[PDB]
């Protein structure tokens, strides 16, 4: 709403974007992961002080390494704890996102579940709950097989991201394409 | 050129198969008589035992684009019943 | 939201006016379009061409007067009520941002947003020469895709115009061979969001699944009509000749 507009000041500037960063941390979400970071909130922000951890938290956003953060912890975050919650939620959804995006290319859904959930580096019974809470996660679809230890998912895991199924896209796509000409040859022709 | 088809019939009839049996179905003295050729038809063998972990040849190249092609064939084949809906003239 | 039909009565006339005023790529022949706006569906009854100047050496640089609309509406009116302004077209291909200025004009006569519209005067590609626009914001604008309606009336003349499959295969690369590109454009055309917004439904494939037996459970039954399909052709056109050339060929009496 600002975006076109409102010439300000920087300690509006920082201190609400920090604040709308902490918000963001005080969101945390349907994370996010990434987001207006791009935008020029940054600079501006991050830089230091918790903007360095606020950054970190990006990072964290990525990461999700506890002590790469509950090192980091002061009150203020601390002040509200879930977010080693949150992290766990992160480490969670931040290794769900890449594995919905892209392990399983290839139609991506399974995921199922323990090793492949455990993938996310954060533990089987666990995945006994932060896998196993789906849109108890607020996100996941579909469901288990808990014998054949098998996710059945489905979607609700959006992305801003790039740079991949570029690639794989127009392969397939070229793929029955192709091979339409093949068929696509004569049908109406002949 | 016995032993062969007993190959494959041990083949068919034993995905595994004692080293010993197989040399005992091939009347070999050596199993290493048998080894060469289990191994000669790259049959898999662990200890003792000559193994079939695939017992057949499938896949393998050619025989494709027909027999196996599911709309193609399909669609060819609807492009041939097209065409008995076009050759229909 | 409110999108609408196209009348091809004005889509003819339409190029008529850029054939009319001789529009050229430099130039967009542009109107007033005309229906009633107010369902999420709106109809294109008609349109104007309302005499204009386009100056893109100068984008904002253009003239054109409403008072045509002035006068037209009221004979519209006269012609009839339910004219009432939907918005107005150009010629286009294109957009030119000074088409954001002209679009507030009709605002000032429409009762929505009005109702931009794109031609192709050349017809070129593909469905539609057209993309119709309604402003917004950070602007935007948007395409609501639009379409015929019956006009009967029309589809008879038209009817008198004209005169299986694989067609419905070709488009099959089409966007996808943009839509790749499309990406590498704004990758290195920006080297937005809404790629990203496309990014999701691409898992929408390999999806298939066993349920593919149905398929082949179904595709049995299709064929099942086989032998019936050519069974009257079997039995048919066979015994048909053998009860004609009988008769016939030794019909040959004296």
């Amino acid at each position: 709403t600002l975006e076109p507009s409102t010439s300000i000041t920087l300690a509006e500037r920082q201190q609400l974007a920090y604040d709308l960063s902490i918000s963001a941390l005080l969101g945390d979400k349907i994370y996010n992961f990434g987001e207006l970071l791009h935008h020029p909130i940054m600079e501006t922000i991050v830089n230091d002080s918790n903007y360095d951890w606020l950054f970190q938290l990006l990072n964290a956003l990525t990461v999700g390494d506890f002590d790469k953060f509950d090192s980091l912890i002061k009150v203020q975050i601390s002040k509200i704890p879930i977010l080693a919650q949150h992290e766990s939620f992160l480490r969670q959804k931040i290794c769900l996102m890449t594995l919905i995006e892209t392990v399983f290319v290839k139609n991506i859904r399974m995921l199922s579940f323990e090793d492949i959930s455990k993938a996310t580096h954060l533990p089987k019974d666990n995945v006994e709950h932060l896998v196993m809470r789906a849109i108890s996660l607020g996100l996941l679809k579909g469901s288990i097989d808990q014998v054949n230890e098998l996710v059945t998912i489905s979607w609700v895991q959006p992305r801003i991201i790039s740079g991949d199924q570029i690639t794989k896209m127009k392969d397939r796509l070229v793929e029955w394409n192709d091979q339409v000409e093949k068929l696509g040859k004569k049908m109406e022709a002949r | 050129a016995i032993r062969d088809e007993i190959a494959k019939n041990t083949e068919l009839s034993y995905d595994f198969l004692p080293l010993s049996n197989i040399k005992a179905l091939l009347f070999f003295n050596n199993e290493k008589e048998t080894e060469k050729f289990a191994l000669e038809r790259n049959w898999p063998i662990v200890n003792s035992k000559v193994y079939f972990n695939n017992q057949s040849k499938e896949k393998a190249d050619y025989e494709d684009e027909m027999m196996h092609e599911e709309d193609q064939k399909t669609n060819i084949i609807e492009k041939a019943m097209d065409y008995a809906i076009s050759i229909e003239n | 939201h409110e999108k609408v039909t196209i009348a091809p009565l004005v889509l003819l006339s339409a190029l008529d006016h850029y054939e009319r005023t001789q529009t050229k790529e430099n130039k967009r022949c542009v109107g007033v379009i005309l229906g009633d706006a107010n369902s999420s569906t709106i109809r294109v009854t008609n349109s104007f061409a309302l005499p204009f100047e386009e100056d893109e050496k100068n984008s904002d640089v253009w003239f054109l007067d409403h008072n045509y609309i002035e006068n037209m509406n009221e004979m519209c009116k006269k012609i009839n009520a339910k004219e009432k302004l939907i918005g107005w077209y150009h010629s286009g291909p294109k957009l030119r941002a000074s088409d954001l200025k002209i679009n507030e004009l009709f605002k000032k006569y429409t009762q929505n947003n009005p109702l931009l519209l794109i031609v192709d005067v050349k017809q070129q590609g593909v469905g539609l020469p057209t993309d119709a626009y309604v402003a917004i914001e950070e602007k935007t604008f948007l395409h609501l895709p639009c379409t015929i309606e019956a006009e009967e009336a029309e589809e008879i003349g038209v009817e008198h115009l004209l005169r299986i499959r694989l067609t419905n295969q070709l488009k099959s690369l089409k966007g996808l061979q943009s839509k790749l590109k499309d990406v590498v454009e704004y990758l290195d055309k920006v080297i937005h969001t809404i790629l990203g917004k496309l990014q999701d439904v691409f898992n929408l494939n390999n999806l298939q699944k066993a349920l593919t037996v149905k398929t082949n459970d179904e595709l049995m039954v299709i064929y099942i009509s086989n032998l019936v399909r050519s069974i009257i052709a079997f039995d048919d056109l066979i015994e048909n000749k053998i009860q004609n050339k009988k008769i016939q060929e030794q019909r040959v009496k004296d």
